[PDB]
């Protein structure tokens, strides 16, 4: 079963050889451990958090604010630990979750700072020569949360 | 239309998530009739509800003028400067309580288009993307067709 | 001239091929259907669109659950190309009054009563 | 997207059903529970509704076998007693 | 980043100058990546409007 | 003539607000005023659903972009993520290429190693291991 | 040059669509699935004349419910109450 080097005898791509799971696995052992230190250290210098609100994906840090479309039915200046950070990364290291992080590895914090209704939306429906014009205004309501905190732990 | 309509971006008047959630409206001015239709619901408010909202937000100071109105208004006067006045016509009571929260709630500012759902100060924590990122250097700083 | 098409009964025999195929066994055969629908109704002839009605199907992609019996089938083999058909199988015991609220169809058409959502 | 996602048996689509969206969206800094997000709701509510229908098809099929079998036996009973003198 | 912010601006767009060899090479081969570079398509900040494109010398 | 309309001009007035800054007699005269602004606004509606879309194509755009730099292609990249079980929805990406390029890199790479190992599982058509960054949590 | 007779799609003559490999695979899918179904199909439970009294009890009592809300349906209750607050339209304090 052999065939001479052309064009067509072996693949165009190169042929990538995998390393031994045992090794791989004390290697990623390791990096694990590196990262733990760091954590351990404060090595770190402000975190980012791609969470979960409302269907929604939002990459998130400290201090940002963040306008979700509805009401969430919290008086103004509760402060809200946000679950699903499917995301917790930061400058020299990064982690993610398949696909929630667990509530002891991170936890991000919001202030909740206004609840508003969105400028008005006009929806307007037209028909040609069919005498059909319709004009509804909306305001879909919405609330301001203020990122306080990112805490991350040495759980790993 | 947002052609039409003035625009405006996300922010928060004085940083008041960090710090403390400050309440942002100082003022509701009540207008209201003695006698008329007009002003029975905000009449009601007057003598039940008006009190009670006091009590909750004491950051508020409310005034009632009772000044034979043809049509009542509540002036809410924000910490901007900024001043939302709104009509209090033939409403009944439970809607102007939801309206006064609605008030007391929201910020200072425009309620207009806001571009963008969110607001980062600091967006980039690793580095924004030049193109010289994710580009190798070469030796000697050489580029294409070079002598030495 | 179109019309209401009357389908040979062969074509619903299975083969002992068609058994090693798919997963069910001629004994004991499955009790319930999950229906599915996956194709419109629109541009089909009326009386498709009334089975569909019928059986409930008015959501694309939302399952209902039936009865296998002959009569049931029937409504089905009509609208068989609107509609997806898996068998109810239940792999722990059919739900209790103390298990009707935790429940979950997922993929692979299995019920389930012990719904946690953290992980094993 | 993901047809993987069929094989691994997690749905079609990732916001029907497993936990990025039936866990809890949010929580009080407190440490307290949030009150049940309304869509979750329904969604409880209709899983509950499919399920006694479920019920009620298992139950009620296996009723009317039974009132065969007990026919059947009627039946026979019937049989050899007629036979009888 | 650190960095101060016209500077940082500036760093994120700059039209960099590009080259391609043909020698054997088929038109439209070379042309594709060409538009690309040119659109400005190859790079994450891309948008019709704000004029990312890259310069591609072609010899 | 009992009644005739007083309030007319009001009305004239909502609609030409909505006009003003058209070009020409469609912000000055109200017949012409009037077609336009309900064209806008049906514009508008259908706009809606347009902007969603846009957003994303712009969003797939930038994505490959970031993954050429890489030696990635798009599709390759979305399908590894998923069968990883990340995530990550395609704004959040576009902004990850954008603002935090080493974690992109890391997820670019991430998505490499999972298609080497479906490359591996598909030459050994069973067993063993299934390879370190394959496997699923399983929730039940 | 390149042009076609009246309405590209109908008619006697008219633009010749032809079948990609997408369209194929599509049908393909479609027709697996359709098997499947058939398969599925091909297994009943109970064979007819164990089902044929089953529903009945259930059936009725759906059918009777129908007809009570069909019958149970006339003018609603109108009481002094309403008419009482109608009244206070001139509620005018002291």
């Amino acid at each position: 079963g052999y065939v001479p080097k052309t064009s067509l005898s072996s693949p165009p791509w190169p042929e990538v050889v995998l390393p031994d799971p045992v090794e791989e696995t004390r290697h990623h052992a390791e990096v694990v451990k590196k990262v733990n230190e760091m954590i351990v250290t404060g090595q770190y210098g402000r975190l980012f958090a791609v969470v979960h609100f409302a269907s929604r994906q939002w990459k998130v840090t400290s201090e940002d604010l963040i306008l979700i479309g509805n009401e969430l039915d919290l008086a103004c200046g509760e402060r809200i630990r946000l679950e699903k950070v499917l995301l917790v990364g930061a400058d020299n290291f990064t982690l993610l979750g398949k696909p929630l992080l667990g509530k002891d590895l991170v936890r991000v914090e919001a202030t909740v700072i206004e609840k508003t209704e969105s400028w008005p939306r006009i929806i307007m429906r037209f028909r040609k020569r069919k005498n059909f014009k319709k004009k509804r205004i909306v305001t879909t309501p919405q609330t301001v949360l203020r990122i306080n905190s990112i805490e991350i732990a040495p759980c790993l | 239309t947002a052609r039409g309509t003035p625009s405006r971006f996300l922010a928060s008047v004085l940083h008041n998530g960090l710090g403390r959630y400050v309440q942002q409206l100082q003022r509701l001015s009540f207008s209201v009739s003695r006698d008329g239709a007009s002003s029975r619901g905000a009449r009601e408010f007057v003598e039940r509800e008006v009190i009670d909202f006091a009590r909750r937000n004491p950051g508020v100071v409310i005034y009632v003028n009772s000044r034979p109105c043809c049509v009542p208004r509540v002036v809410a006067e924000y910490l901007n400067g900024a001043v939302r006045e709104e009509s209090i016509h033939c409403k009944s009571v439970e809607e102007i309580s939801t309206l006064v929260q609605k008030l007391a709630d929201q910020s200072g500012l425009d309620v207009i288009r806001i571009r963008k759902p969110f607001h980062t100060d600091n967006p980039s924590i690793q580095g924004q993307w030049h193109p010289f990122t994710n580009k190798p250097t070469t030796f000697r700083g050489l580029r294409p067709r070079e002598v030495q | 001239k179109f019309t209401r098409s009357r389908i040979p009964e062969k074509v619903f025999q299975a083969s002992p091929e068609d058994h090693e195929k798919y997963g069910g066994d001629p004994q004991n055969p499955h009790k319930l259907h999950i229906v599915t629908r996956i194709k419109s109704t629109r541009r089909r002839p009326y009386w498709e669109k009334d089975i569909i009605k019928m059986l409930g199907l008015e959501k694309a992609h939302t399952p209902q659950v039936h009865k296998n019996i002959p009569s049931v089938n029937a409504k089905l083999k009509v609208v068989k190309h609107l509609i997806r058909i898996k068998p109810l199988k239940l792999p722990q015991g059919l739900p209790a009054e103390e298990n009707m609220s935790n429940t979950c169809l997922k993929s692979t058409g299995e019920l389930v009563v012990q719904w946690h959502l953290k992980p094993v | 997207g993901g047809q993987w996602r069929l094989q691994q048996g997690l749905a079609a689509n990732p916001s029907g059903y497993g936990p990025l969206t039936e866990l809890p969206d949010w929580s009080y800094a407190d440490g307290r529970p949030a009150p049940p997000m309304k869509g979750q709701l329904r969604r409880k509510a209709e899983r509950e509704t499919f399920a006694r229908r479920v019920v009620l098809l298992s139950q009620e099929m296996d009723a009317g076998l039974q009132a065969w079998q007990l026919r059947q036996q009627k039946l026979q009973e019937e049989q050899r007693k007629q036979e009888n003198a | 980043s650190s960095f101060s912010r016209a500077p940082q601006q500036w760093a994120t767009f700059a039209r960099i100058w590009y080259l391609l060899d043909g020698k054997m090479q088929p038109p439209g081969k070379l042309a594709a990546m060409a538009s690309i570079r040119l659109q400005g398509l190859h790079k994450p900040v891309y948008h019709a409007l704000s004029d990312c494109g890259d310069h591609v010398v072609i010899m | 003539l009992r009644n005739r309309v007083t309030d007319r001009y009001f009305r004239i007035q909502e609609v030409l607000k909505h006009a003003r800054h058209f070009r020409g007699r469609k912000n000055r005269c109200y017949r012409l005023a009037v077609r336009t602004v309900i064209r806008a606004f049906v514009k508008c509606t259908k706009a809606r659903y347009l902007k969603k879309k846009n957003m994303r194509t712009l969003w797939i755009n930038r994505i490959t972009a970031a993954s050429q730099e890489h030696g990635l292609k798009y599709p390759a990249l979305i399908g590894n993520l998923v069968k990883c079980q990340v995530e990550l929805n395609r704004k959040v990406l576009a902004d990850l290429a954008i603002y935090e390029p080493k974690t992109f890199k890391s997820l670019a790479a991430l998505a490499s190693r999972r298609r080497h190992e479906g490359f591996a599982a598909a030459l050994g058509d069973g067993k063993e291991p299934e390879g370190i960054f394959s496997r699923v949590v399983q929730y039940h | 040059r390149g042009r076609i007779p009246g309405r590209q799609w109908i008619g006697k003559h008219r633009r010749p669509r032809f079948v990609s490999l997408r369209a194929k695979q599509n049908m393909i899918r479609r027709l697996e699935i359709e098997a499947e179904n058939h398969y599925w199909l091909s297994m009943p439970y109970m064979t007819r004349e164990q089902e044929r009294g089953h529903a009945a009890v259930r059936r009725r009592e759906a059918f009777e419910a129908i007809k009570a809300a069909a019958t149970s349906k006339f003018p609603p209750h109108r009481f002094i109450a309403d008419q009482l607050d109608h009244l206070n339209v001139t509620k005018k304090w002291s």
